[PDB]
DNA sequence: TTGAAGGGCTTAAAATAGGTGTGACAG
DNA sequence: CTGTCACACCTATTTTAAGCCCTTCAA
């Protein structure tokens, strides 16, 4: 019956309709918001938390049905702070005692890759940049699965991985005419925002494909680089399972492990402290201002 | 069969009651190592060079000591802040000293499939890579929270005694290994 | 253009505490 | 229509982890 609860339930329904979700999703998300509101910790929360809670309840519903809604996308639609969304989501999952399924990368690849406006020519999309939607989706998914198998996805934001993989799939489908286009120019013509980590993900994925190329004698002899490896991506993906097992068999690790050279280990000092040693007057007096220091400070504040 | 890995203590949080009311303006004006911005935060921020630590001193006489690397260092530093406050003219006492929190860290030196760990140990695990790179593991015995990273680096926190950090690490090591 | 490098945030724990947001109570 | 009541939850302190995201600067 609460004015902020009524407003919240109405906002939950409006978010589901804006997102064009199946009809059953609305009811489930409304029930989660109601369940949340029964807890005193939620009832006494800031109106800003009650606003993002709308998004948490819809996201939980979408995660249970493998609907690939990202936390970033919800916060953009709700004009909400991601950090407030983060703390509210973690709280409500813990409070409702839920085992929320992880984001479905396979379904995100389909939805996100289809938003890239590269399927029809236009003044900003020339003929040689136009690609088949099915060929695009299939190769992007294979490159996302490769990134996941070669430790590039664990602990990272998942969307920039798909941005890097979509760009590489697009270039490898017509390498002669698409290697002059950078990641930034590609996102701009496809009309998609460029995620900040996407350039790092691209360089990691190119280095992984270069290590795989070392497992094939006829590719190893070509002394490939991050530019020349692109025309052989089709060939490498054809044998991705075999090439990955061969690369691990002969060091393939998460990028944060290989390597951290700038590290200091001699900073810790040996400790012989008991906590019971005498504390002399001279040891303490050094932390006190002198009568002159006090006067000079007082005059400067007057 | 121990791991042969000993977690390193990184930070100790302790509290003590100086048992008397304090004028924070007087402490800020007469100490050298005091930082006081009441419009920003209601307590004095005090620092000593040895043991290298920071104290939060409240007008109620209560104090929080942070940054020590051993429970002994935390006690010695807490006694030094109490002695600074006494020399400033207050009848400060050293009452109810208590270690409140301990943070440990170590490395198992092999990668961890966090996406797999969150499935096999779901009832203790939380892993949301859109929000944080590490898996949050809430162990019940001992009651310790561990942050587990893809690198094999582990952060242990919430301990009241050193043994709880060591116990939690010996418990998690076979889970991570197999 | 495109990177590196450095600062400051996210997550976990824990105490300290005033001021004030927030909603359901009594009166 | 106020007072009480019981929560939230901002500012801040420490410390590790790895990622993000921004400004800043270099050939
Ligand atoms: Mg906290």
């Amino acid at each position: 019956v609460s004015r902020s609860q009524q407003r919240g339930l109405r906002r939950v329904r409006d978010l589901c309709r804006v997102l064009q979700l199946p009809p059953t999703f609305e009811d489930t998300a409304v029930a989660y918001y109601q369940q949340a509101y029964r807890h005193s910790g939620i009832r006494a929360a800031r109106l800003q938390k009650k606003e993002v809670l709308v998004g948490c309840c819809v996201l939980i519903t979408c995660r249970q049905h493998n609907w690939p809604l990202t936390m970033g996308a919800i916060c953009t639609l709700l004009y909400a702070d991601l950090d407030v969304f983060s703390s509210t989501y973690m709280q409500i999952v813990k409070l409702l005692g839920l085992d929320v399924p992880s984001l479905c990368l396979a379904e995100l690849v389909k939805t996100y890759c289809s938003s890239f406006k590269l399927f029809q020519a236009s003044p900003s999309v020339p003929a040689k940049y136009v690609e088949d939607k099915e060929k695009m989706l299939s190769r992007t998914m294979q490159l996302v699965e490769l990134a996941n198998e070669t430790w590039l996805v664990t602990g990272r934001h998942p969307l920039p991985v798909i941005t890097a993989a979509t760009f590489l799939a697009w270039q490898s489908l017509q390498p002669a005419d698409r290697l002059s286009c950078s990641l930034a120019r590609f996102c701009k013509l496809a009309n998609v925002d460029l995620p900040y980590p996407a350039s790092s993900r691209l360089q990691e994925l190119l280095a992984v494909l270069l290590r795989m190329a070392e497992q094939l004698a006829w590719l190893r002899v070509l002394r490939l680089d991050k530019r020349s490896v692109v025309k052989h991506i089709g060939d490498l993906l054809q044998h991705r399972q075999s090439l990955v097992r061969s690369a691990f068999r002969d060091l393939l690790l998460p990028p944060c492990m290989l390597k951290s050279p700038k590290r200091i280990c001699p900073v810790p000092p040996v400790s012989t402290v008991t906590g019971d040693e005498n504390i002399s007057d001279s040891e303490i007096e050094q932390y006190l201002r002198t009568p002159q220091e006090v006067r000079d400070f007082q005059r400067a504040q007057a | 069969g121990p791991s042969g890995i000993v977690p390193q203590l990184q930070n100790i949080v302790s509290t003590v009651n100086l048992g008397c009311k304090l004028d924070l303006k007087t402490i800020a004006l007469r100490a050298r190592n005091a930082e006081y911005n009441p419009k920003r935060f209601a307590a004095v921020i005090m620092r000593i060079r040895e043991p290298r630590t920071t104290a939060l001193i409240f007008s109620s006489g209560k104090m929080v000591c942070t940054g020590a690397k051993s429970e002994e260092q935390s006690r010695l530093a807490a006694r030094k802040y109490a002695r600074v406050v006494q020399k400033l003219g207050f009848p400060a006492k050293f009452l109810d000293f208590k270690i409140q929190n301990m943070v440990g860290s170590c490395d198992v030196k092999f990668p961890i499939r966090l996406e797999g760990l969150v499935l096999t140990h779901q009832q203790f695990s939380s892993y949301e890579p859109e929000l944080f790179p590490g898996l949050i593991y809430r162990m019940i015995k001992p009651r310790i929270v561990l942050l587990i990273f893809v690198s094999g680096k582990v952060v242990l926190t919430g301990a009241k005694v050193r043994a709880e950090i060591y116990e939690a690490f010996e418990n998690i090591y076979p889970i991570l290994k197999g």
